């Protein structure tokens, strides 16, 4: 009892991972069709902060407030 | 679930050439 | 007719067994896996197991694919956190060329930029089909909660890393971990002389040991994932014992006393203590069972539950209390004997088929100097006492817990209040 | 070309020969019937 | 033997007569993009791809303006780079292999 | 060293015997500490009428729930105290109960196995509990889409014939079936000459035969009054069933023609063809489903809703290709794939036991791997061309679709795809 399968019983198929390579002669069980997750909104890239003068004041000192307006951009404290 | 499935009967429309059953299936197909 | 272990000057282990079967099976086993990654190159091994048909210095991708198809054979790859295995199946007389393919896949891969970059988007898909069964992602979280560094690393690639695993990382990992002293070659349906002819091609490969890694450090973690699902999944464990230990046998017998899984189709599991305990705490559908893992330098034991969202707190508690009564020494000869019966029989059934038999032998070959026949295993099982089982239960009850839960957690308890 | 010399192409051509000569028969008889070509039609009983 | 120097002489003559060097272009820039050539271009690393694109745009602009580069900036025959040849040879090998499989 | 075919000669024989009541006992001995033993029964849904459609599934639910000699959970506790496993299943045409155990336990195993098939305690309380369970199990959409489309296919193909009906049956029936129906079903169908006792593993044949006479020899054999129900003969109809639901993510589709059945030789060649055929869509398969006198031969796939038409085109084109233009090189590959499948399946005692039982019901005899190899070796491209033409070319198919299936081609368009104008 030194393989995962001989030891773990019904938890072996979650304690082990496999990929059967180029297609074989028999047909496997649990074929698993794939409805993948939708893409999030696309955004502009982030700027770095590679100086103390640019990081100065970024650390948080107080909890946040959430805001929105009918003719103003939505904002966060 | 699905298991209650059943096609409704088509008796009125089917050909007599298969109702007069004294001939193997595929040979009938050929005649039709 | 019997197995024959042997070790070459390189340190490579080889073993074989000429069962007169029409289908020959050959496995190459390696000490590698996700535990040897670190935070800077996570996901490498996942792509590595998927890349097992890209081009090599010895044969084109087209050649590998079509040539394996043309004889009807298969080349699988299987991993764990600690080991990887490449396995080949073929009819009698097909060996030689397939062995060339095995050699080139493991000792001389090319990781051409464009083929790797075309292979990336399949990580997402593979992980998705894996994560359809809910058990997998819960167990993944359990390892993250349970350990600080090594056994914590995930089997499937992190999402932020998909599309950004590079060829250089693959080359580095293979060069530093696919080494001859980390390897064994096992053959069923094959005469030792023939397997020697095969192993002969491996004589000039990378020698010695590699990078040894770090020891796993325990965490008393807790991870909660909130979804809308009406069913909640939970796992609660502690640290138990190392692989191949007498204490691990004690823990196994304990698992089978509590209940390891069903035996009758549509049954009530009247023999199972956990199931019967829980059945009196809830009246809607549940599932419960006991959990064991063991590693090279650690192990986990605990309970696993599935219940309705509003019932979770009652279920998880009802299960836990059961274990406690064994720790206090409410345990019976009859239960213990029945558990050992379940365990011996389940073990012998697990190795009827050549596929699993090959796996088991290959696992032993990487860690021991000689093959242990099943009779010896059965005796070792026979040698566990009641006091060992009770001590194991006390270890679980006393030690620091780790917990994971997933679902609608409005009534799940927190690890601190169990 | 030089590509299409080999076993598969020989087998594949043999597969289609009969259909080829049947379409040939169709075309020949049709041409003759359409142009009242006496050279062929005088032999039809 | 001398024959090498002689053949290289005529080859240099033909190269200066062709005149794509007057536009600042390399030989591998001037290929027609058939299927294999497009696949070889797909395989290039980023730096080579970007250099190629700019060189080609620059030649097109000059041709628009019926002009050429200063002589000082012409591509010289003895220090040119056949950057695309290797990739193309691999593409062609792959296609040949597949063909050869298809006749069995 | 041997050849594949020569290794096929070392596989041991299957011994077969008869009791006086006509029950046949079959075994294959493989010198192991573990064994599988079961009873296979020549009964299934295609012998039920609309009045009791669903009886066998009901009986399967309360098979292991108690016998007179072992009331209630005593049977379950005795199975679990040996460390053994117990399983059952039910099909359009067969039924089976088997046990996995240690070879040491054969006398008890057979005993239990005989106690189960002769002495189930059909108690009213347990019947009502199973009724509630099955109704609950039918209420919610607890079926996979694959099962749905295959049930729809059988319904359209074999309409007006017993094979159209499902194993579970309608819900209207489970809320209305009685103990009288269950006991009549058993008395009429569970007769010795329809049963097989099969064993694989570390089992000796003569010991099994002694135990069979001791524990199974009192099963009756006299079919009475020809009480067996009269039923409709087989017919296959070219037809379609379409269930549209544009909210499901993906479209499922199945298309068959009629296959020849268990007995015919042609099956081998067909399998080769299948292996040759099996991108556009996520998932695809080919299949052959055999019965006594008929069968289904076809394919199943899942697609995005905008790619159903192309996929149908590709599939039917491959069919026409095989019928008209096959070649030797691909056929060889298919034969090798088929060899590998046959030898891969028979690994471990359970599949082997199962093969013994199914074989003795369908064929009357165990067919050894050597005979299968000899049958495979005879196929060639000419045989494939001939037989594919004999079953596929210019035939009317049965079609089933479930999902967003607006783009599934019209039936005339599908029928016209079964032949080529250039041939
Ligand atoms: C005018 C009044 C107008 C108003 C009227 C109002 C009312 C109208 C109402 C009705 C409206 C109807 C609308 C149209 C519906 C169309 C439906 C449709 O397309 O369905 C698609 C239908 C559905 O299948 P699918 O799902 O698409 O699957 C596709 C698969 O590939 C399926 O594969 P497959 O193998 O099953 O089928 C493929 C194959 C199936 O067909 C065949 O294999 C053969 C079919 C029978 C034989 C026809 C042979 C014709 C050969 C050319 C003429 C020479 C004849 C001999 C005499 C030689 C003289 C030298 O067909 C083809 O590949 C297409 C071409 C076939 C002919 C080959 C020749 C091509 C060149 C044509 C021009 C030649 C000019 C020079 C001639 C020589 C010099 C004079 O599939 C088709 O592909 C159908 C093909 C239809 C072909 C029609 C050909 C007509 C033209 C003939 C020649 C005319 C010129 C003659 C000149 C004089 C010399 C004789
Ligand atoms: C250049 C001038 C001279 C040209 C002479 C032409 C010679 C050849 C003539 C051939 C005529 C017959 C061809 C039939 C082909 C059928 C193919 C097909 O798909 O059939 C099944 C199809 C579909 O049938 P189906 O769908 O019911 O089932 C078919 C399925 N199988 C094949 C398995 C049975 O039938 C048709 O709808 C075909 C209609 C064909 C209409 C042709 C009209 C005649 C036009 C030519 C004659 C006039 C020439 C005038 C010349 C004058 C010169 C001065």
């Amino acid at each position: 009892m030194l393989s995962v399968a001989a030891r773990s019983g019904p938890f072996a198929p979650v304690l082990s991972a496999t990929s059967r390579g180029v297609a074989g002669a028999l047909r496997p069980l649990v074929q698993a069709t794939v409805p993948a997750t939708p893409e999030p909104p696309v955004l502009d890239l982030k700027r770095p902060f590679l100086s103390r003068e640019s990081l100065s004041g970024q650390a948080v000192r107080r909890p946040l407030v959430a805001s929105v307006g009918l003719n103003v951009p939505a904002s966060v404290c | 679930s699905h298991t209650d499935v059943k096609v409704p009967d088509f008796y009125d429309y089917r050909r007599l050439e298969v109702l007069d059953s004294t001939k193997s299936s595929r040979e009938s197909s050929e005649a039709r | 007719q019997d197995l024959e272990f042997t070790k070459l000057p390189n340190g490579l282990v080889i073993a074989s067994l000429e069962n007169y079967a029409p289908l020959s099976r050959i496995g190459l086993f390696i000490k590698a896996g996700s535990r040897y990654e670190d935070s800077n190159n996570l996901g490498t091994t996942h792509l590595l197991r998927l890349a097992s048909s890209l081009t090599t210095k010895g044969a084109s991708s087209f050649k590998i694919t079509r040539g394996i198809e043309a004889v009807g054979s298969k080349l699988s790859v299987t991993a764990t956190r600690e080991t990887m295995a490449y396995t080949v199946e073929c009819l009698r007389g097909d060996v030689d060329i397939l062995m060339e393919f095995l050699l080139n896949v493991t000792t001389a891969p090319e990781f051409r930029r464009w083929e790797v970059a075309d292979l990336q988007p399949q990580l997402k898909i593979d992980k998705a089909v894996a994560f359809q069964n809910p058990q997998t992602h819960v167990i993944e979280n359990l390892h993250a909660a349970a350990y600080r560094n090594a056994l914590a690393n995930p089997l499937y690639c992190p999402d932020y890393r998909i599309g950004k695993v590079t060829s250089e990382e693959l080359h580095y990992f293979v060069q530093n971990h696919f080494t001859s002293a980390r390897m064994a070659l096992i053959g069923l349906g094959v005469s030792h002389p023939v397997l020697k002819q095969v192993a002969e091609q491996f004589l000039n490969m990378r020698g010695g040991f590699g990078l040894s890694g770090v020891k796993a450090k325990y965490r008393g973690g807790e991870i909660r994932e909130q979804n809308g699902d009406s069913l909640v999944h939970a796992a609660l464990v502690a640290e138990s014992a190392v692989a191949g230990s007498a204490e691990a046998n004690a823990f196994s017998v304990l698992q089978h006393v509590l209940g390891a899984g069903p035996h009758i189709k549509r049954g009530s599991n009247t023999t199972s203590h956990l199931y019967q305990a829980v059945a009196k705490a809830t009246q809607q559908p549940f599932d419960v069972s006991a959990f064991n893992a063991n590693y090279s330098d650690s192990g986990l034991f605990g309970i696993y539950t599935i219940s309705q969202a509003t019932a979770a707190g009652d279920v998880i508690k009802a299960a836990y209390n059961q274990v406690k009564t064994i720790a206090q020494g409410n345990l019976s000869n009859t239960d213990v004997q029945a558990a050992k019966n379940k365990l011996k029989a389940g073990y012998l059934m697990s190795v009827e088929s050549s596929e699993r038999f090959l796996e088991e032998v290959g696992s032993q070959a990487l860690v021991a100097g000689s093959y242990v026949p099943p009779s010896t295993v059965l005796q070792q099982i026979d040698s566990v006492a009641n006091a060992d089982v009770i001590n194991a239960a006390k270890k679980f009850v006393s030690g620091q817990k780790s917990m994971v839960a997933s679902g609608n957690l409005g009534h799940t308890p927190f690890v601190d209040e169990l | 070309m030089t590509r299409f010399l080999g076993p598969r192409y020989r087998q594949l051509v043999k597969n289609w020969i009969p259909t080829a000569y049947t379409w040939g028969a169709v075309g020949t008889l049709g041409l003759a019937w359409a142009a009242d070509w006496r050279l062929i039609l005088d032999w039809v009983p | 033997s001398a024959s090498g120097k002689w053949l290289d002489g005529i080859r240099k003559w033909y190269y200066n007569a062709a005149g794509f060097n007057k536009l600042g272009l390399l030989r591998d820039d001037t290929m027609y993009e058939d299927e294999d050539v497009k696949e070889a271009i797909r395989r290039l690393p980023d730096n080579l791809y970007n250099d190629r694109m700019f060189r080609i745009k620059r030649a097109l602009d000059l041709n628009l303006k019926h002009q050429i580069l200063p002589k000082e900036q012409w591509t010289k025959y003895e220090e040119e780079n056949f950057y695309l040849e290797p990739y193309l040879k691999e593409v062609i090998r792959e296609r040949k292999e597949r063909e050869e499989w298809a006749k069995k | 060293t041997a050849t594949f075919a020569q290794a096929l000669q070392f596989v041991p024989e299957t011994q077969v015997s008869l009791l006086d009541n006509g029950l046949r006992v079959a075994s294959e001995q493989s010198s192991q500490p573990t064994c599988t033993v079961g009873v296979w029964i020549d009964v299934g849904s295609r012998f039920e009428t609309e009045k009791n459609n669903g009886a066998g599934y009901f009986l399967e639910h309360l098979a292991f729930k108690g016998t007179k000699n072992r009331p209630g959970s005593a049977l379950e506790k005795e199975v679990e105290s040996m460390g053994a496993h117990l399983n059952a299943y039910s099909t359009r045409e067969h039924t089976a109960y088997y046990i996995k155990a240690l070879s040491k336990d054969l006398p008890k195993v057979v005993e239990l196995l005989g106690d189960i098939v002769q002495n189930c305690s059909l108690e009213d309380s347990q019947i009502e509990k199973e009724r509630d369970v099955i109704l609950r199990e039918m209420q919610e959409n607890d079926a996979s889409m694959r099962d749905v489309v295959f049930d729809y296919l059988h319904a359209t193909a074999f309409q007006g014939t017993p094979l159209a009906q499902t194993v579970e049956g309608p819900s209207e029936n489970v809320r209305k079936l009685s103990r009288a129906d269950l006991t009549e079903y058993l008395s009429t169908h569970y007769k010795a000459p329809r049963m097989v006792l099969a064993a694989a593993g570390g089992v000796e044949h003569q010991q099994l035969l002694d135990l069979a006479q001791k524990h199974l020899g009192d099963i009756p054999w006299t079919y009475a009054e020809d009480t067996m129900p009269a039923l409709t003969p087989c017919r296959f109809t070219g037809s379609e069933i379409r269930h549209r639901d544009d909210a499901l993510p993906f479209a499922h589709v199945a298309i068959a023609v009629e296959g020849p059945g268990w007995a015919s030789p042609d099956n081998v060649a067909l399998q080769v063809a299948n292996a040759i055929i099996g991108k556009l869509c996520q998932s695809f398969q080919t299949f052959s489903i055999c019965y006594a006198d008929t069968g289904l031969l076809g394919a199943h796939f899942v697609c995005d809703r905008m790619k159903i038409d192309d996929m149908m085109f590709v599939l039917q084109g491959q069919w026409m290709r095989l019928c008209t233009s096959a070649t030797e090189s691909e056929v060889a590959r298919g034969k090798n794939i088929l060899r590998n499948a046959l030898v891969s399946h028979l690994d471990g005692t359970t599949p082997v036991c199962e093969d013994i039982g199914r074989s003795l019901l369908t064929y009357g005899r165990r067919i050894p791997l050597a005979e299968w190899e000899s049958r495979i070796a005879e196929v060639d491209a000419s045989v494939v061309r001939e037989i594919c033409s004999k079953y596929i070319y210019d035939q009317c198919p049965a079609v089933a679709g479930y999902g967003p299936i607006e783009q599934l081609p019209d039936y005339n368009r599908i029928r016209s795809g079964m032949f080529w104008l250039r041939f």
